[PDB]
């Protein structure tokens, strides 16, 4: 009942993680972006954009 | 900007390594008008919290 991307937005750390499965891509930065791809500002910021919207 | 490049970063050196197309599109589609814009909506003040005392 809510926007797709917003839900991929955790399937995607499961995409990122099965990616990363190949090594060649420091997990480093694939990790970094769970960070921001888990950072609560996301919702926190996400939910203003909603409320604008 | 920096901060949320580093996000889709990843995606930079995985233009070297072979993914699942619709995996690494996963983290490119992380980037619409709606995310991307929210962090460089939120990546003002992130960026502004170190002010360059300069």
């Amino acid at each position: 009942g809510s926007l797709n991307l917003e839900r991929d937005v955790q399937r995607i750390l499961e995409l990122m993680e099965h990616v990363q499965k190949t090594g060649e891509v420091n997990n480093a930065k694939l990790a970094s972006l769970q960070q921001v791809l888990q950072s609560e500002f996301f919702g926190a910021v996400r939910e203003v954009y909603e409320t604008v919207y | 900007s920096d901060a949320v490049q580093r996000a889709k970063e990843v995606l930079e050196e995985i233009s070297c390594y072979p993914e699942n197309n619709d995996a690494k599109e996963l983290k490119r589609i992380l980037t619409q008008p709606h995310f991307m814009a929210l962090l460089q909506t939120h990546d003002v003040v992130a960026h502004e919290v170190y002010s360059d005392e300069a």
